[PDB]
RNA sequence: CCAUAGGUUAAUGAGGCGAACCGGGGGAACUGAAACAUCUAAGUACCCCGAGGAAAAGAAAUCAACCGAGAUUCCCCCAG
RNA sequence: UUUUGUAUAAUGGGUCAGCGACUUAUAUUCUGUAGCAAGGUUAACCGAAUAGGGGAGCCGAAGGGAAACCGAGUCUUAACU
RNA sequence: AGGACCGAACCGACUAAUGUUGAAAAAUUAGCGGAUGACUUGUGGCUGGGGGUGAAAGGCCAAUCAAACCGGGAGAUAGCU
RNA sequence: GUUUAUUAAAAACACAGCACUGUGCAAACACGAAAGUGGACGUAUACGGUGUGACGCCUGCCCGGUGCCGGAAGGUUAAUU
RNA sequence: AAUUCCUUGUCGGGUAAGUUCCGACCUGCACGAAUGGCGUAAUGAUGGCCAGGCUGUCUCCACCCGAGACUCAGUGAAAUUGAACUCGCUGUGAAGAUGCAGUGUACCCGCGGCAAGACGGAAAGACCCCGUGAACCUUUACUAUAGCUUGACACUGAACAU
RNA sequence: CUUUAAUGUUUGAUGUUCUAACGUUGACCCGUAAUCCGGGUUGCGGACAGUGUCUGGUGGGUAGUUUGACUGGGGCGGUCU
RNA sequence: GCUUGACUGCGAGCGUGACGGCGCGAGCAGGUGCGAAAGCAGGUCAUAGUGAUCCGGUGGUUCUGAAUGGAAGGGCCAUC
């Protein structure tokens, strides 16, 4: 599994 | 809309009626009309009445 | 806004033209007012719908001290 | 349980009904209360668990006979 | 299965004898009063089923 | 048979169009679907009775 | 106080397992309705009890219609 | 593949081989075809049994009307040219 | 005397670096806090899923938690790709 | 002291203290179709709930609204008859 | 001011220079008294600010010691990948080109390096929107319901007083 | 007829005096090596309490759902015949 | 001034709608009104003043009436 990355913008 | 629906029923006696519409602030008087009555096939007096 | 409404177009105008063969009954124009009038055997209707009374060929013509425009039934 | 010993009345299922007829399950049960019946024979109190429909049918039947019918189905009083 | 008829159709249409189906005209219901008589009189006859309805038709009604 | 190949005609769609109810598999209306709006044998009132 | 409860023996019987079918006690929701409450799904899934090789039902307080039929069960129609 | 539009710097695929998606049952309509024909055809079931029997039924030859009713007419209406 | 002080074991996990297809699916190194107590730990036991437990963060309940896992309804449904 | 095991240890939570309120013990309350159990083998100097949060100085005005408590004359009003 | 939008409010202190900090002002956009107010020693891996000490934090890096990186021998992965004979520029073009047009440049092939580009790799986008999607949660949304409460009847009988 | 007063006729409303149903998580005895249960004795309460059916009220305590579209993204505004 | 044609049954033939539908209509039948009559009148100069179906209510109706006679209920007409 994994763990959504949070390197997202807004 | 504050005019209220009438039917006039004939004199007759056969149950037949017309319906209209008449002013309850001005006429308190009932409404009488000669209109033509199709179970005696003749044009009779059609007298106010209560729609229920 | 306030604006922005209408309603649905009427069709209204001339729906058989000079020379046309109409059948008795059939209505010729739908106006608002008389631009055209009633001539022979034609009729009128309740809205100025002119309608045919008989059945031949739609001539239209003008006559009258007003310059009106009439519309006549030729019933052979 | 809750089920009466003289006339075997259980609880039952059904639904609660509203002005809009949504149904939702319930339980009917039985007007069940415990009681010491006098029996002359043995002139003692044997207490049942008995419905209130089946107190009734004790003064029409006869405390003996009722009793008799239970022994057929075989109990501990 | 059988095909099961759609009955709330099967109560407003009745098939005729060239395999159309004839209907009551609505709008005479509850406000046919302030209609005129013209118009009530022109509904109260039986009309015949328009012919782009009439597929609609015969698939509710594959029995009749 | 729909569905095998350019030269059959009926490839790659089988017939069906293009992503609509008919695409899908089991979709599509039921009877008398006109729609949204309450069908002609819903508009029009019931009359008569069966003897 | 008799008794009764209770107690001790002795005889029998039952215990558990097992596919589906059967009867009974309980009993959904997703879904469909292009939403969603009535409704549908469905007395289905599932749980519980009991039985048999089948089970269940069964010998009219039944239907018919002024003529009559004559327990129950099952099949095809009647009929979408 | 999806689009008004993709060399597109839009999606898919490292490659090969194997497997992998419009079927089935019932009912209904239409077309084609075969048979019979104002008739056509049986179902369950029986049956040495794909035969034969079984026409129980079903569709069609008459419709109109809400219906009672009438009928090559019928309904509508008091009545319809 | 002390939920007292400094400080090992023990326990915690504040900062930084490394590592980030790890030595390790959460650690190591150097520091850090507590360290006789509301401490810590062993061995058993009890509380079960709309329920538990929670000095309370929607935390935890077998690497899974704004409703665990397994099987069933079930080929749920998917006007979407 | 406790906390988001695995990006947040904090001013968050807890906390002693304070106040309100419920609760007379077959207690209230809670877990349980029920029995029963916890509360508690306790008895208002007790227990539960709520908010506040050592200590110091203090905590003013509004009961209309919404709740809660008390009253019951009148108005209205279910099953039942 | 964890509360002040205007706003870096104004004044004072600190600095060479202070949108932060400290002290006041009150003009409280939009503090306020147990959803407590104001103070408060001690405590705090608590937040902000200042000073001394201290230093490669920096001016501005230099050298050195180890472990890798590099070479040899042995063992021997991974994510990725339509196919490639895989240059620059300008222009064009599903509108930011190794692949089109024009033009320029370029012998064939390794090794050590750096990451500008290949809209690089990772993961059917978490933001936005949509579906007559899902779930939790809230309430004077709707419809119910457990529970609580009211009365009638039953379990449940007999005197007396108003 | 009104104001009514007395008088005759009927359901109820409380209060009380009861016990015999019912209650006793009062005492005592037995089952019995037993803080369960049952039976007995007695006391207290008592036609209540409590429970069943029916019924009014209350009820995010717990459920099942709804909570529109158009729109120079959406929301807001506006619009819907 | 006089009146109720703001008539009842119908309707050749047209118009406009995907449809549901909406609109126009001479003429015909029966009975009217105004005119001496020819004739005109099936509301209003015209184009807005509006809401389908289901369900329920009212009046009328020899249509129906689950053995038969009724009735309930349903149907039809008028209408909410
Ligand atoms: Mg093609
Ligand atoms: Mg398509
Ligand atoms: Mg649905
Ligand atoms: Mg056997
Ligand atoms: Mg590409
Ligand atoms: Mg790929
Ligand atoms: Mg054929
Ligand atoms: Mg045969
Ligand atoms: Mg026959
Ligand atoms: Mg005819
Ligand atoms: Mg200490
Ligand atoms: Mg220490
Ligand atoms: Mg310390
Ligand atoms: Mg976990
Ligand atoms: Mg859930
Ligand atoms: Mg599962
Ligand atoms: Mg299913
Ligand atoms: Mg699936
Ligand atoms: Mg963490
Ligand atoms: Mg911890
Ligand atoms: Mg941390
Ligand atoms: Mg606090
Ligand atoms: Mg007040
Ligand atoms: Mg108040
Ligand atoms: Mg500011
Ligand atoms: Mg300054
Ligand atoms: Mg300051
Ligand atoms: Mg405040
Ligand atoms: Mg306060
Ligand atoms: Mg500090
Ligand atoms: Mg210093
Ligand atoms: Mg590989
Ligand atoms: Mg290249
Ligand atoms: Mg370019
Ligand atoms: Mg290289
Ligand atoms: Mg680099
Ligand atoms: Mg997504
Ligand atoms: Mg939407
Ligand atoms: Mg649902
Ligand atoms: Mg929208
Ligand atoms: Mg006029």
């Amino acid at each position: 599994a994994a763990a959504v990355r949070n390197a997202r913008w807004a | 809309g504050i005019r209220e629906k009438i039917k006039l029923v004939s004199s007759a006696g056969t149950g037949h009626f017309y319906t209209t519409t008449k002013n309850k602030r001005t006429k308190p008087e009932k409404l009488e009309l000669k209109k033509f009555d199709p179970v005696v096939r003749q044009h009779v007096i059609y007298k106010e009445a209560k729609i229920k | 806004t306030r604006n922005g409404r209408d309603s649905e177009a009427k069709r209204l105008g001339v729906k058989r033209f000079g020379g046309e063969s109409v059948l008795a009954g059939s209505i010729i124009v739908r106006q608002r007012g008389t631009k055209f009038h009633a001539g022979a055997n034609v009729g009128c209707g309740r809205d100025h719908t002119l309608f045919a009374k008989a059945d031949g060929k739609v001539k239209f013509e003008v006559k009258g001290p007003k310059n009106r425009k009439f519309i006549s039934i030729e019933a052979e | 349980s809750r089920v009466c010993q003289v006339t075997g009345k259980r609880p039952v299922t059904g639904n609660n009904r509203s002005h809009a007829l949504n149904a939702t399950k319930r339980r009917f049960l039985p007007n069940l209360h415990s009681h010491r019946f006098w029996v002359e024979s043995e002139k003692r109190f044997v207490t049942l668990r008995v419905s209130a429909k089946g107190m009734r049918v004790i003064d029409k039947k006869g405390i003996d006979t009722v009793l008799a019918e239970l022994r057929a189905r075989g109990e501990k009083y | 299965p059988k095909i099961k008829t759609v009955r709330g159709a099967a109560k407003r249409f009745k098939k005729t004898g060239k395999g159309g189906f004839k209907h009551k005209h609505a709008n005479l219901r509850h406000i046919l009063t302030k209609k005129a008589t013209k118009r009530k009189r022109h509904l109260r006859p039986k009309a015949m089923v328009s012919k782009g309805d009439l597929g609609l038709v015969i698939a509710c009604l594959p029995y009749a | 048979r729909l569905g095998r190949g350019i030269g059959s005609g009926l490839g790659k769609t089988g017939g069906r169009g293009h992503k609509g109810q008919k695409s899908r598999s089991g979709g599509g209306v039921r009877r008398g679907f006109e729609g949204g709006q309450m069908p002609l044998y819903r508009r029009l009132p019931k009359f008569g009775f069966t003897s």
